[PDB]
């Protein structure tokens, strides 16, 4: 766990996360994929502690797809997040918290928007273009606070992507191994194999 | 972060019948990982023979401090070093450093060139001298090496007897230790002649 | 310790237990706590061995050179050198000294030194860990211009219920009497002293 | 909390209230299930005394435990929600632990099991 | 998790021939303040065992109260409650050992070294330690606190071994234990010279002695010991 | 510790060490560090011994009352995850494990999972676990191919494992092997180090750091 | 701060044979620089043919035995009279041990007996349930002494075939009971002399399908 | 270590035991404890064992120079002074605990010296691990006007308490007796208590069983 | 500072050296030379602690140029290794010691013989066939051990370097950034420009 972003555009949102898992002084695995799909238009990536980022991502999988067949219908994103805040707001207080931080990248069906929602540990939520967790946002903030437009399109959001993902790996210190990219959109969640 | 526990290693010394034996590991690691099998913790000045374990820069630094100090005795004095003395320069040496010590545990061994007496003795980091008739142990698997010595050993032993013994005591006792091993070397000493071998022994 | 001095009619008198501690071992039962620094100055010592030793001793070098040069100190003096290396040293000494001395002119004098390094000049003096356990009693009891025989049993009374409460004294009670006639040394055993 | 024995034997060895559960299902609407030599189709019965229903909102006959899982019933309509409630929360631990969907036969042995335990269970018909 | 307050020191004792004796002075110290002196450390269970304590004096008289409640419990529906069933020595060290070893597990000890000294229905001597944290240990000579440095060495002149018990007359046990309580009060910072004394003998039962002394104590050369080193008056 | 366990054209590869330690004493040279669950499951030991011991045999248990309640062998990815699911709910309390749980069955194929004390859960074609891994690593990454024969892959896995027993103190004893089908496991015999070094060295020509 | 554990000292020794297994152990028990008893034995017959020793902390070490003990007992009565087999008896052992993971009993416990073959069997446990079988094994304070002693010369390790160039090794033989107790009672005073919480006596237990027989020697008691 | 201090009739005499520890280990089963410090003059070290050797022979030298320059025999308060000031100085850094006795032209002496510097003066003296074990017997057995065989009777006594009840200390008792108008005799093993048993069994290797990888000869000569 | 490598073959030493100066979350710099040439035929690698490693290889540098010009003569590699743990050996024990490790490749032309030494900050010295300092051993060692051999040329030496390199790329929590590569021989000190 290390690099999660996340880019809302006008049609779409867009994930990147790291493929590294790395414990001590070893590069365990290259290929991970730090995401779990929550529902056909929801799509939440994660960070943090070893064990708790899959064990929550899991855990709320669970309870949205349970919800979707109860009622037979999708969870907006909006309702999706607000739901896993008041998870993570729930457990900063417990016993033991989970300590994950999220992005919400989803499609609204009935806005037709796409929308972006950055969450961490603590339950601290917030709508945005363009969000980021760990050290990746020092510098991928002020990257997309330049060159980011409201009226991108997702071709753009991914040219927009790579600059980011250039600069990580130029000034990073560890090897993250590239990143996965994934897409929200009207027509629902895709992965771009070639990145 | 224990000085005399980062490299590894053991010396052990035995007497016999009109000789002396000391043996080493060759182990040099830093801690888990394994650095060199080529680490030889014996030297000699003239006939006196010392082993030391412990710190290995301390080893290095002290093996180039007594030769320094053995090859100005021989000049004034116009003679060769004897165990019994070279005990005391240790024993001196270390103990100059009380408060700031060198972490080695040193072993003397040889024999008394006018006597013929067979000599070892062993000290602590800051030079107290331990005497024995029999034998003397130093390094990170000494408790083991006590107790291959203590049921192994017997007095009056030839030279070529004398060797088996001191060979399987340090075997036995370093490959029950993580960071002692990977090679050894063992010396008899004789009034007039040297014998040096090398130890096949597990590599792990 | 328990140890104290007391000024009377022909001069003063020191007085102390003689237990030595490790924790709550007795290091050593007979131990002589008055110790002589001149003729007819001496002192009880409280607190570290090695430190009122040490100090002991370099103030009788400096009373031996001072006489030398000098003469006879008076007690004053005496006090004033405990008190100068008890203060200078404060950081590195635990040291409660008490200094009792006769003059002929002045007479017998006491002067306490706690830890600190202060100086205190009174009529009697008490000091160490069992002195606490009788400063009511030693309070009521003291009377200036007491005979020999009434300080004797002043200090033997006092020092009795000092060793009685406090684990950390015990043993014989030594004294040691200062007067324009000499210099006299007196013990009182366990059997006598611990049926007050 | 209630303790009383509801289910037990008669005398002739019948569980009355069980028996008497039956007859709740004997009364409830007709349901059917036919399988194909490629799908399954579960037919039900909907009564028609009752006109001016809402059938956009009124809960469906047949209902979906998982994306490929269905469960209809006949008998006490109240009753069938806690079990099709219970078989979804199943559905969704099995995915998370075994990392498999679960079979028809895992999903009904469980459904099954449930209704058992109301039948030897103390305060509860 | 305690600290002890109140304390009692050293217990010690030896088995002889035709049984045992313990003892104990009669101290109540608190810290270096040798506070309370009529305490009464020798706690007697049935007319066959002593019980000896040292350590913290209100865990000790919690202790007095449970051995005092276990001789009513027996006493319950037993006929044979001063004959066959009676309290052995052996039941009731068992059971301190029991609890001991229960309040270390629980982090909350009592904060106590305890030797149960008494006499089997056998006639066999019983002797046996047990303390704060559930270890339990026998030997011919017993002791706690300092009693275990000085003491043991020189009960173990007497008895040195299992051979050594009976050889030992009562005579020569009791001297042994007199002498040992005399060496404690010149060595040990919280003890005091008034102690008491217990024999269980298989023959003549169980003696207690109260209000004992040290006494003969060499004190007498102190006053030749002048100075601590140079000083010659 | 050092254990290993890779994929390949063959099936799955499972070589371990067996020596056991308490600090720099060497506790034992003959620790069985490989588990066999059943005829198709293994599992790999690193970390506290018992913590693996205990919780790994438990797994077994767990996995024989699978197949009783399901009529069906469990799958890898259900046996790993009973286990980092048990390990998880440990979390924070201080257990010490880091496993492999290797195994075949008919949906998933030769399939590796890496399961560790702090609830990590990783599929995988190649793992090396233990204070040894990156000594293992060294050797099994820059002579690993996915054509490897039965017969290269045996050795390549036992190869990295004397490389390690070697160079990390911690590890050493001799080489335990394993070899996963289509058909379940097969042992592949104990390997003692002091006699494979030498023979290892001889054959190979390598290991010429050390004084022949 | 009230400390929970203690160190006892001693140690014991376990040596597996053909038709026989010997669990050796000192007898002193020692706190600090101070000895408690001279004998307080630490080496129990257990019943069923299974001779047990936990060494360490002694409080935790009866309290082990004792569970054990009343496991065997509990054992009978649950599956008419059976016997406990000692690799049934190993596996129960550790699950006592790890159920305190958390709490540990401070001991290194070994058991001996027969195995379901006749055959001498010597278990080894760490203080918190890890086992093994093996034909040799030290515990206790002087352990480190005498187990690589045990590896030379029941083991035979490092010992090669004279004249085979290191080629050959010594071959591996089961030892008799004479030459086992020679074993024992040198490793024990090569103890004494080198380790001071080790001496006073040595009490052996040695196991056959006869029974359980008892040794006993005098060591150094300085 | 045990080490003990008796005066007599005539002078004084000291006592030690012989065992050198590093933790729990015997590193030395017979060390020498009685220093001379000079002719007359001998001193028991308990405590680091380095600097009990290095600061009796530096006072020691120093004494010997001193006697020299003032061609007079060393008494044992100058020795007592030296010795409490230098270990003073280093604030118990210095972990030497001295038992210092002798007889000179003043008569004889017996003091003892702690590593902060604090001296104590006694007809009997007992300091280190086993010092409790032999001042018991001390106290229990010393009386006024001891004859020397008396003295050495006690003195090794209470060494032997020390040998038998402390772990700190063990093997062989070493006594030095100064009486005035006498040389002083050191007797070196005065007790040995401690001998070793024989051994069950002969570990003599057969020639050969050693694997060996090389050979040389090493060069001593110029 | 963290990647230092060292072989030597048949007639050559080759020294590999990571190019990446990392501070907090920023790679600095991705072209740093962490060697100096002590003399012709001697050249010293270095990693440790900022500043210091600098400072120290300067220092040693300016000593052994120093020594060159007094006695116009070039010391031997064992001598200036010697040297330098000399002077290692007199900073651990100081008020504050120099926190560098380094490799000394030299070619010995009196001996005709490549010679690499390793000596930590404590002042330990060992000579090999093949060297490493921090994490770099824990993956090369074995490498080397597996595929070296004594009597290797210098293009086989090369390609032994990169499979130690491509091991590190792989398993390396960081990006070093590659690494400059220098062979030290009977005609002196050169760069290998590609790698
Ligand atoms: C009563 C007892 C208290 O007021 C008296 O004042 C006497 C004074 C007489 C003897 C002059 N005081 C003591 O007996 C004194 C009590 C004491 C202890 C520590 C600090 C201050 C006062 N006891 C000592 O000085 C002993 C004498 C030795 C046993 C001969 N010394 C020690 O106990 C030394 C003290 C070292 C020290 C500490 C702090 C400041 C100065 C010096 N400690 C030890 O020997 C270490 N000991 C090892 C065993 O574990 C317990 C500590
Ligand atoms: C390599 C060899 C090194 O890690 C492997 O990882 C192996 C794994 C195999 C055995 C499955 N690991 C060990 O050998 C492991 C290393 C270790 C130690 C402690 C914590 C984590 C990892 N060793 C152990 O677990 C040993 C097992 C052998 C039989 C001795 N056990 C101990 O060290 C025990 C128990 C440690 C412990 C763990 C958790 C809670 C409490 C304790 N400790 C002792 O035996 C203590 N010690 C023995 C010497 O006498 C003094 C007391
Ligand atoms: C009885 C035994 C105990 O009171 C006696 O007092 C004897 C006195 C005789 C021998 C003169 N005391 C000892 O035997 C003494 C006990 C001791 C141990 C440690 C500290 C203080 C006292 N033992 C020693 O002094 C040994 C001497 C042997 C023969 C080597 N020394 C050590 O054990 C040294 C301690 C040196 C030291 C340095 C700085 C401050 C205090 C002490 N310790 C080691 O050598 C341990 N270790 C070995 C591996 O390398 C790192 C050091
Ligand atoms: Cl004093
Ligand atoms: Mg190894
Ligand atoms: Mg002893």
């Amino acid at each position: 766990m290390d690099i999660i972003l996340g880019i809302r555009v006008q049609d779409s949102v867009i994930l990147a996360s790291s493929k590294a898992v790395t414990r001590g002084i070893s590069v365990l695995k290259d290929s991970d994929d730090k995401t779990r799909q929550l529902s056909p238009h929801t799509l939440m990536s994660f960070a943090g502690e070893a064990g708790d980022t899959v064990q929550f991502a899991e855990y709320i999988q669970a309870n949205i797809q349970l919800y979707s067949i109860r009622e037979d219908y999708e969870l907006s994103p909006q309702a999706v997040s607000s739901f896993v805040r008041q998870e993570l707001a729930k457990s900063i207080r417990s016993r033991r918290p989970y300590q994950v931080n999220v992005l919400i990248g989803g499609y609204d069906k009935k806005k037709n928007k796409p929308e972006l929602y950055q969450i961490d540990y603590l339950g601290t939520k917030v709508e945005l273009p363009y969000g980021a967790h760990g050290y990746s946002g020092f510098y991928t903030f002020s990257l997309l606070d330049h060159h980011y437009r409201p009226d991108m399109t997702t071709e753009e959001g991914l040219d927009l992507l790579k600059l980011c993902v250039q600069e990580l790996e130029k000034r990073m210190p560890m090897d993250f191994k590239g990143v996965i990219v994934k897409i929200v959109d009207k027509d629902g969640i895709r992965q771009v194999d070639d990145f | 972060s224990d000085p005399s526990s980062i490299n590894g290693g053991i010396v052990v010394a035995m007497t016999g019948k009109d000789c002396v034996a000391i043996a080493c590991d060759l182990r040099l690691g830093s801690q888990s990982l394994g650095v060199s099998n080529k680490f030889e913790k014996i030297f000699h000045y003239g006939h006196v023979f010392l082993g030391i374990t412990g710190l290995a820069t301390d080893v290095t630094t002290l093996n180039e401090m007594f030769r320094y100090k053995t090859n100005l005795y021989k000049l004034k004095e116009e003679r060769a070093i004897e165990p019994e003395t070279f005990t005391q320069l240790v024993s001196s040496s270390l103990y100059e450093r009380r408060f700031g010590p060198y972490f080695v545990g040193p072993v003397v061994a040889g024999i008394n060139s006018k006597s013929g007496k067979p000599f070892i003795a062993g000290f602590d980091l800051i030079g107290c001298i331990d005497e024995a008739k029999d034998f003397i142990v130093s390094g990170t698997a000494s408790d083991q090496l006590f107790g291959m010595c203590e049921s192994l050993y017997e007095p009056n032993l030839e030279p070529e007897d004398l060797f088996e013994t001191i060979s399987q005591a340090l075997l036995n006792a370093a490959d029950r230790d993580a960071l002692s091993g990977w090679g050894a070397v063992v010396y008899i000493i004789k009034k007039d002649e040297v014998v040096k071998r090398y130890l096949k022994m597990r590599q792990d | 310790t328990s140890i104290m001095a007391v000024t009377f009619k022909d001069g003063v008198i020191l007085g102390a237990d003689s237990r030595t501690t490790t924790g709550a071992y007795i290091a050593n039962r007979v131990t002589d706590k008055l110790t002589r620094v001149h003729d007819k100055i001496w002192c009880c010592r409280s607190g570290s061995a090695a430190d009122t030793q040490a100090i002991a001793d370099i103030v009788q070098y400096h009373l031996e050179l001072y006489t030398s040069q000098y003469g006879t100190p008076s007690t004053e003096t005496a006090a004033s050198v405990f008190k100068e290396l008890c203060y200078e040293n404060k950081d590195n000494l635990t040291a409660g000294i008490i200094v009792a001395g006769y003059d002929d002119k002045n007479k017998g004098e006491v002067y306490t030194i706690p830890l600190g390094g202060s100086v205190h000049k009174l009529p009697y003096a008490i000091a160490g860990s069992g002195s606490t356990f009788i400063y009511g009693y030693c309070d009521k009891n003291f009377r200036e211009n007491m005979s020999k025989e009434e300080t004797v049993d002043f200090i033997k009374h006092s020092l009795s219920q000092a060793i009685k409460w406090d684990g950390s004294s015990g043993g014989v009670i030594r004294m040691v009497v200062l007067t324009a006639a000499g210099v006299e040394r007196l013990i009182f055993y366990p059997d006598e002293y611990e049926q007050l | 909390g209630y303790d009383r024995a509801l289910s037990i034997f008669s005398p002739d060895g019948h569980i009355f209230q069980v028996e008497y559960a039956l007859e709740a299902v004997k009364r409830g609407t007709c349901a059917v299930g036919v399988k194909g030599k490629n799908c399954v189709v579960l037919g039900c019965e909907r009564r028609s005394t009752l006109k001016l229903q809402d059938t956009r909102i009124t809960p469906s006959k047949v209902s979906k435990i998982d994306s490929h899982v269905v469960l209809s019933f006949s008998g006490l309509n109240a009753d069938s929600r806690i079990l099709i409630e219970k078989a979804r929360v199943e559905a969704q631990s099995h995915r998370l632990t075994l990392e498999d969907p679960v079979t028809v036969e895992y999903l009904t042995r469980y459904v099954a099991g449930v209704q058992q335990r109301y039948t030897q269970s103390g305060g509860v018909r | 998790t305690q600290q002890p307050i109140v304390t009692g020191t050293s217990v010690i004792s030896m088995k002889y021939d035709n049984g045992v004796i313990i003892a104990a002075d009669n101290l109540g110290s608190y810290g270096s303040l040798l506070r309370f002196n009529g305490v009464e450390r020798l706690i007697p269970v049935g007319d066959n065992t002593v019980v000896g304590i040292s350590g913290d004096i209100s865990d000790m008289q919690h202790i007095e109260r449970l051995l005092k409640d276990l001789v009513t419990e027996n006493a319950y529906d037993n006929p044979l409650a001063d004959a066959e069933e009676a309290l052995e020595p052996s039941y009731i060290f068992e059971y301190l050992a029991t609890v001991m070893y229960q309040r270390r597990s629980k982090m909350n000890p009592l904060w106590n070294a305890i030797i149960v000294a008494g006499v089997q229905s056998n006639g066999d001597q019983f002797l046996r330690y047990v303390n704060l944290l559930g270890v339990t240990y026998s030997s011919p000579t017993l002791a706690t606190g300092f009693g275990a440095h000085m003491a043991n060495p020189l009960l173990r002149k007497v008895v040195d071994r299992e051979s050594d018990i009976p050889k030992t007359t009562v005579q020569v046990a009791e001297e042994a234990i007199v002498n040992a309580m005399r060496v404690l009060y010149y060595r040990d910072a919280r003890s005091s010279r008034n102690f008491s004394l217990a024999i269980i003998d298989k023959n003549t039962g169980l003696t207690f002695k109260k209000n004992l002394q040290v006494e003969n104590m060499k004190w007498d050369f102190a006053k030749d010991i002048k100075g601590y080193g140079t000083q010659k008056i | 510790t050092t254990t290993l366990a890779f994929r390949f054209q063959g099936g799955i590869i499972v070589a371990v060490d067996s020596r056991a330690t308490a600090g720099n004493w060497v506790a034992s040279q003959t620790v069985k560090k490989v588990i066999e669950i059943n005829p198709f499951l293994l599992g790999t030991m690193a970390g506290g011994a018992v913590d693996c011991q205990f919780w790994e045999t438990w797994l077994g248990s767990q996995c024989r009352l699978h197949e009783l309640r399901e009529k069906e062998r469990i799958s890898v990815a259900a046996a790993s995850k009973i286990l980092s699911n048990l390990v998880y709910q440990y979390k924070g309390a201080g257990l010490s494990m880091g496993t492999m749980i290797c195994g075949y069955t008919r949906k998933e194929g030769p399939t590796i999972y890496y399961v560790d004390s702090d609830g990590t859960r990783l599929k995988g074609d190649i793992f090396c676990v233990g204070s040894g891994q990156t000594f293992a690593y060294g050797v099994l990454d820059s002579n690993y191919k996915w054509d490897l024969s039965v017969e290269d892959a045996l050795y390549l896995g036992k190869r990295s494992i004397l490389a390690a027993a070697h160079r990390d103190a911690y590890s050493g004893g001799s080489v335990n092997l394993y070899h996963v089908t289509e058909d379940g496991w097969i042992y592949h015999g104990n390997h003692d180090v002091g006699e494979l070094f030498w023979k290892v060295k001889e054959e190979e020509g390598s290991f010429n750091n050390v004084i022949g | 701060q009230f400390n929970p554990y203690g160190d006892n000292g001693g140690t014991i020794l376990g040596i597996a044979g053909e038709d026989f297994a010997v669990l050796a152990g000192d007898t002193r028990n020692i706190t600090d620089y101070s000895i408690n008893s001279r004998y307080e034995p630490k080496v129990f017959d257990c019943g069923d043919n299974i001779v047990m020793s936990a060494n360490g902390f002694a409080a935790d070490g009866d309290a082990l035995v004792k569970r054990f003990k009343n496991s065997v007992k509990w054992y009978h009565f649950d599956h008419n009279d059976k016997k406990l087999s000692i690799n049934s008896a190993a596996r129960n052992i550790q699950h006592l041990l790890y159920g305190k993971r958390f709490f540990p009993y401070y001991v290194h416990t070994i058991i001996a007996g027969l195995d379901e073959d006749g055959k001498g069997a010597v278990y080894s446990f760490d203080p918190v349930g890890s086992y093994e079988r093996e034909q040799c094994r030290a515990g206790g304070a002087a352990a480190s002494l005498i187990m690589p002693f045990l590896d030379n010369q029941v083991n035979f390790k490092n010992q090669y075939e004279p004249g085979t160039n290191g080629k050959v090794k010594k071959p591996l033989k089961y030892l008799s009971v004479e030459e086992v107790i020679k074993l024992v009672r040198d490793s024990f005073t090569s103890a004494t002399e080198r380790h001071i919480q080790v001496g006073d006596g040595l009490e052996i237990l040695i196991v056959t399908k006869d029974g359980v027989r008892k040794e006993f020697y005098e060591l150094k008691r300085d | 270590t045990t080490i003990v201090g008796v005066k007599f009739n005539n002078g004084v005499v000291i006592a030690a035991d012989t065992r050198s520890t590093q933790g729990p280990i015997v590193a030395d089963k017979n060390c020498a404890k009685l220093h001379r410090i000079s002719p007359k003059i001998w001193c028991a070290g308990a405590g680091t064992a380095a600097d009990t050797e290095a600061v009796t022979q530096l006072i020691g030298s120093n004494i010997e120079l001193h006697s020299l320059y003032t061609s007079r025999e060393p008494r044992v308060v100058s020795a007592l002074q030296m010795l409490k000031q230098h270990l003073f100085k280093y604030q118990g850094h210095i972990g030497a605990y001295l038992i210092v006795a002798g007889v000179d032209p003043t008569g004889s002496h017996l003091f003892s010296i702690h590593a902060h510097g604090s001296t104590d003066v006694g007809y009997y003296l007992s300091l280190g691990s086993g010092s409790l074990a032999a001042m018991a017997v001390l106290e229990s057995h010393w009386k006024q006007d001891l004859t020397k065989e008396e003295a050495i009777k006690l003195a090794s006594d209470a060494i032997q308490a020390g040998i038998w009840n402390d772990l700190g200390s063990g093997s062989n008792v070493d006594v030095c007796v100064m009486e005035i108008g006498k040389d002083a005799e050191y007797l070196r093993n005065y007790l040995t208590p401690n001998v070793r048993e024989e051994k069950q069994k002969s570990y003599k290797f057969p020639r050969g069983t050693t694997a060996v990888l090389k050979e040389s000869i090493v060069n001593i000569c110029d």
